[PDB]
């Protein structure tokens, strides 16, 4: 019968509520028992749905301490403010002082950028002859460094760029002084035309900072000539960009095998100052997709370089762009899938004739030019702000990552009077900065320095050099470090309590209704 | 404006 | 009997322990499990107080994440370090020079606030021709900028403060030309007395920087006379404060709904220099009573503007220095609650006869003044290293707040050479920057700029502008979030694991025993 | 009988599992209740093992808020980049312009420092006349700044150094003038000869900043001699050091009772620049050894100072510098331990002879000295990296500390026109700093800076004063605590969930078998 | 100091 | 180089 199973498990069960239900003598205590486990029951359900809401939620857990584990030394990025060679400026000064129709002077000189440069602007000059009054603000626009950097093979600007040799006049790392050759890397830059990455080299000379890297630059433009009236000298000045004349070295301080992005991160130095780069290290490390969001490896590029979150979002906004005005702009990285794609500066259908006449054909091209600059730009101005495109580039924090905190401070570093009379003798006594420039290949060169840097005007003169001093400043690292905060041990653990505390089942309990409900399938 | 190159 | 109700509690208990003592054969049994339920209640009881403890500390839980949700741009507030116009400052000059009695000066110009700044200073110019030596302290802090906001009615000092059109030569945002109109905001503060904030508007001139706001200001004063007499010009040097006589602009950086606070917070840029701001914007978000103390509004203020921690601290030092000695201190803000207290440097009460004669009743009023002010700067110095009257503001921070991170590093702005002259092309050629100020009621100015910022020149000249550079380095926002640590669920989960560990009960279990007492109590 | 005791234990059992087992009427019911058993206890035993690894991991947990808790105001400790005073540099300049050979002005001053500054130079005048062009980088390096400090006794170079009086010429605190000779205190340092250190001191002259420290600086160098030809001056160049010619002061934000260390940390201030330091505080509290690793006090020094992990670092450093080369290096402190180790550069070993004659041993003794130099050198560089010697010296961060993020920013103090008159007059009018000069004692001081300080010349010689504005940014600390994240109490109530969920079990349940066995071993 | 307005 | 003191 079903009292006689009913019976057998209330006297052999473990459940702690159903033996009083079942063996009850009274109909008012079956009613209070059942009552007590009905209720104990409901508010068992509510609190595991607390339970499982609280975990299904997926917390992440995060803890900020201090570690005396070594990060490498960041490497350094230095980029001359000022894209070309101070001589050959000065070469292309005099050039347009003499003749200033760029046509007479493309084969007056033998230097490949130069004939390059005079045969770009003559393809502009007679509209810029003709049109300064009625559309002044195109010219800007298109005589601005990004046209020539998009335009011309940037091997060809190597050769007219800021050179290593004229731009590090001493380094030291480690206590002793660093191979220029071996140490530093020349990358381009489409506004900063060369740049030169330090990667830091552990001694195997002894000087200079033990702690740091030390570097003496030379950055000023004072040996430039003094135009008497306003010329305009195209490939120099950025229109109305947010650096667009400025004077000094721009320092970006970055993990050792990453690539810099000077124009969005990094530091300035202006010329006759010393600058301290205090360096605080720091270490995020991030859990993936179930507690949070990390990547180890960007979406659109190679596995080349260690991943940082600012090459995932300037590729996302390269790829916005490419698909809307149909051209990349050139101040973003290529994207590693296709490289057919034409700068939205690209200008070689210009055609020959808009050397010699202002026709009006010139005057549209020139116009569609600046179209296409203007529908790059507005593209990048809002595909940031658009958070539905973004999420849809699956750029995601690193990780584990490597991040600096700089303190930064400046010195006056020529100081007046005798420090400053050593270091010009160590400048130009010891080092002998201007013999390097000495050689056949550079002898124009060598009468400026020999002139401008004379002992006589050395107080103002060495205003042009600037120094960097970029040291760690706490051995300790910052780490960061995300982790799962309710796990499924802990889960188990809380329902465990849950279970015990409200209705007092226990998972072998579970095994006895299994085999309460065997016996009543067979009874029936 | 007149400026000259 | 006892023993009836006793044996059958016994034997249908889901208590572990009372059954074997109450059905115990033994003497030495029942008093080694009466032992041994005794250990067991009192080591519960002892986990229970430490869990308690814990639980009504009310601890919290905090991670720090980074997160792509984009925070609004922050308003930018840009004051001037010079207070007045520079015409207005030659002018009151070359009127000294010519006549250095301010009373006979107070008819020579039509200009209102040269009026009451000459009516201003004759009320005190007789004391200083006579109490120089004996008091020179004393006549150094009457004639500081403060006192002249306090007295003169802003919207007179307005006319003269430095104006927006002569300020901001240009101003790019988002890849857009900037409306200096319908994007800056015209605030007054006593010592940086004509003050502007920017505020974004997305766009809907197609040209400057694109991912942040760039803008080129007239910050220097080269353009001043350079007297050969050391003379006194009131209204210029706030005496022997912190920022007495600095040359630049000043920045702040705040959340876009908020009230600038330039003389506590910000940053500054010399002229000649160009600035970069790169912001880490982060948020904080934090948890109310029972956790934590947080507020969404300022106790003192109305509900116009969002709440910042500064204000209420502001609010509350202003409130504890209107008690104390009876005055409002000007460079705090005015409670919202009364505005009939008059500001501590408030000197209408002088009498008209101090402009003619050194009476000893001046000069006693003179020295109220003076210890007027000296109360409020002693109450603004030491009441907030007393903790028991800030504690009575309730000032508390933010329940969400958004907060600013930002890297500082400065460049020599007009690069010497050509690029120099193309900026100087940039801000007088095209832009037309002396143009502005060829209307009738400043063509004074404009023959001083005409002069002043000329070609030959232009090295020189161009070094009293300053540029500002503000733009989000990372656009990931790093987040710190505060939540509670110790939920009633998880205190709950916590009992039943200790009760079940320890004593093996349930809530059911306790219903057992209420019904055994039941059945004492009717057997009783 | 066996039988008889399992059934007594199965029928007066809180177990829920082996009631089942022991009754079993049939053999596949007891084969199903023992692999259930069998089961749950090895789930449990997983569960449990998991447990415990969490728990003996010793997880810490830290939460990061801001409190209203105020900190202590921050020592202040600056150094000005110029170790000399300038009439001394002036006084040398001209004797070796009237005379180059050092032997012959031994006696020519009465000045002390003077007198043991050209024996020392002296003891190297006769090498330096014969092997610059052979040796240019020795004499470089042996003529630095840390020889004169490491040979010639502290007490006599403190006579030359920078003085307070001579370099402070006003400073400001809480709305009161500072008391130079009870606030600031002067410590030596091996490059910054004399160093000033100021400590905070509460009001009980109102006047000054009211919500922080400010004070301005003679720093610059123009009233030096400006030389026709390149001359060396000894002591004045640190040959290619990162700081080796910079102009300024040095600037170190730290806890009030720490000892600064300028060479590592700290900001640059450059004259004629009026710099804001911005202070966030911060607060970190740790655990101790089972949880963290921190210390209460310096492993290598006493008991008087404060601790900080760079003393401690710095302290290792020394020590294996010390073993290694055989003596301590003078840009570090010196043990507490030992003090009869000589420095790196001491030279006293040097003959007489070598002032008159160029021998070789005298050579022999100067390549010995730059050997030691360069195995200081080369320890310094090396030692940072290598894991094993830094853990050897158990320096772990402190278990209490106080922090400070500076906020950095650089105005131009001394404003063109009327202003800088103002700023003029306040320095020499009304403070009169060149009266402090006019002095017997220091009579030369007081004519050149009378000549130089000039009325006419204002605008170039007040660019030598600097400007420091130190004030709390924020009231609030942002504190981060370290906490255990598993305490015992948590550990206890996991294992009662576990051991409720899968198995049922309580400790007195335990009880339960203990006196099953003991029956058993009475049986058998 | 004698200083003049 | 010659350089004299
Ligand atoms: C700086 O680095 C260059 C490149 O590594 C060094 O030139 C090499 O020197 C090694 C031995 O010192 C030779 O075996 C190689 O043939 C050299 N050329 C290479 C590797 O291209 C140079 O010696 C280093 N030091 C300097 C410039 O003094
Ligand atoms: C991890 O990334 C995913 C995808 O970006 C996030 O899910 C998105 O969340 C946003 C905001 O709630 C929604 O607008 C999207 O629709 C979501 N995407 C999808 C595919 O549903 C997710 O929230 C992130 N989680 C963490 C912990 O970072
Ligand atoms: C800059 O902003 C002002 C103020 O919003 C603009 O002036 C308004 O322009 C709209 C249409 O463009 C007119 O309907 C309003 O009557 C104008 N005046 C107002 C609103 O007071 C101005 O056009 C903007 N651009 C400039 C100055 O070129
Ligand atoms: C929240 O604020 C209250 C009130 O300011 C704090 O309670 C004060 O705590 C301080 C320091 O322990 C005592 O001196 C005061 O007497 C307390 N006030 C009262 C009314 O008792 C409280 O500690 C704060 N709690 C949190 C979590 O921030
Ligand atoms: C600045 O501090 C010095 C040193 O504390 C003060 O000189 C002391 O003044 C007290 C009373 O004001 C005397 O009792 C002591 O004898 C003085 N000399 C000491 C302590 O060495 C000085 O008065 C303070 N103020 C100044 C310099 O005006
Ligand atoms: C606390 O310090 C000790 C000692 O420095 C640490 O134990 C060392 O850990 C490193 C890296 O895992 C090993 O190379 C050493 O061999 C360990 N030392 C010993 C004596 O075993 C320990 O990890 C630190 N713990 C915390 C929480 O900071
Ligand atoms: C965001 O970008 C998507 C790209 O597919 C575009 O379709 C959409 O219009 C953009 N939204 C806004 C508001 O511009
Ligand atoms: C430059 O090089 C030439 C040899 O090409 C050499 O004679 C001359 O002395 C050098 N310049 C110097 C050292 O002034
Ligand atoms: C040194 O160079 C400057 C230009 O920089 C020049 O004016 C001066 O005459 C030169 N001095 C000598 C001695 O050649
Ligand atoms: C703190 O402020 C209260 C304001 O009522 C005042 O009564 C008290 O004296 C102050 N305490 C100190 C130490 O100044
Ligand atoms: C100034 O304005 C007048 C008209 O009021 C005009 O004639 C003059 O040319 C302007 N100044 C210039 C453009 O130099
Ligand atoms: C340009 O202005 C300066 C003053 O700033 C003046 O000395 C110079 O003579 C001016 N040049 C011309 C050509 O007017
Ligand atoms: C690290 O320092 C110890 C000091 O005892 C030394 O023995 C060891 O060689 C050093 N290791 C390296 C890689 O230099
Ligand atoms: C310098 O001190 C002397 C007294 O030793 C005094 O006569 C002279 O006036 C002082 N210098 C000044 C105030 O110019
Ligand atoms: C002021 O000092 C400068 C040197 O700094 C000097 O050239 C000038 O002649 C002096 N003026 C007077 C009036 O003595």
């Amino acid at each position: 019968a079903i009292r006689d199973v009913m019976t057998k498990f209330a006297e052999q069960t473990t459940m702690h509520g159903v033996p009083k239900v079942i063996n009850a003598k009274s109909s008012m205590g079956r009613l209070f028992w059942s009552l007590v486990c009905l209720a104990a029951g409901a508010m068992f359900c509510l609190q595991m749905s607390e339970v499982l809401q609280r975990y299904f939620s997926y917390p992440k857990k995060v803890t900020v301490e201090v570690v005396p584990t070594p990060v490498p030394f960041p490497s350094i990025s230095i980029c001359n403010m000022r894209n070309l060679d101070v001589h050959i400026l000065n070469t292309l000064n005099r050039m347009f002082i003499e003749d200033d129709r760029p046509f007479s002077n493309i084969n007056k000189s033998e230097h490949e950028f130069i004939r390059a440069y005079m045969k770009k602007v003559a393809k502009y000059a007679p509209l810029f002859w003709n049109y300064q009054d009625e559309y002044p603000e195109v010219f800007q626009e298109i005589f601005s460094r990004t046209t020539f950097s998009a335009n011309i093979d940037p091997e060809v600007i190597a050769l007219a760029a800021v050179q290593l040799e004229g731009f590090v006049v001493n380094c030291h790392y480690a206590g002793h002084r660093c191979n220029k050759t071996r140490d530093f890397y020349r990358f381009f830059d489409p506004y900063y035309f060369n740049c030169f990455t330090y990667k830091a080299h552990e001694p195997t000379l002894s000087e200079g900072i033990e702690n740091g890297w030390s570097s003496i630059l030379l950055s000023g433009s004072g040996m430039l000539d003094k135009n008497d009236e306003i010329r305009m000298l195209p490939g120099l000045h950025e229109w109305r960009s947010a650096v667009s004349a400025s004077e000094g070295v721009r320092v970006v301080i970055h993990p050792p095998s990453t690539t810099p992005y000077p124009f969005t991160e990094g530091y300035d130095v202006p010329p006759g100052f010393s600058a301290s780069f205090g360096i605080h290290p720091r270490r995020n490390i991030r859990i993936g997709p179930p507690h949070g969001n990390c990547s180890d490896k960007n979406p659109f590029g190679d596995g080349t370089e260690r991943y940082r979150l600012m090459a995932c979002q300037k590729m996302c906004m390269q790829h916005y762009i490419v698909e809307t005005c149909g051209c990349a702009d050139v101040g973003l990285p290529k994207l590693p899938l296709q490289a057919n794609i034409s700068w939205c500066r690209d200008d070689d259908n210009f055609p020959d004739e808009c050397m010699f006449t202002a026709s009006e054909e010139c005057l549209q091209l020139l116009m569609q030019l600046h179209n296409r600059i203007k529908c790059a730009r507005s593209i990048k101005s809002k595909i940031t702000k658009n958070t539905t495109a973004m999420e849809a580039c699956n750029c995601f924090p690193p990780c584990d990552e490597v991040s600096y905190d700089v303190s930064y401070s400046l010195s006056k570093w020529p100081s007046a009077g005798y420090e400053g009379d050593a270091a010009y003798f160590d400048v130009f006594g010891i080092e002998k900065f201007n013999e390097r420039f000495n050689k056949t290949g550079t002898q124009g060169k060598y009468e400026l320095f020999t002139k401008y840097f004379n002992v006589s005007n050395r107080e103002e003169s060495m205003k042009d050099f600037a120094r960097l001093n970029v040291y760690i400043a706490d051995s300790n690292v910052v780490k960061t470090q995300e982790s799962e905060d309710y796990t499924r041990n802990q889960l188990v653990s809380d329902i465990g309590g849950q279970l015990g505390l409200w209705v007092g089942i226990s998972l072998i309990t579970l095994a006895e209704v299994l085999e309460l409900i065997i016996d009543l399938f067979r009874l029936f | 404006s007149f400026v000259r190159i």
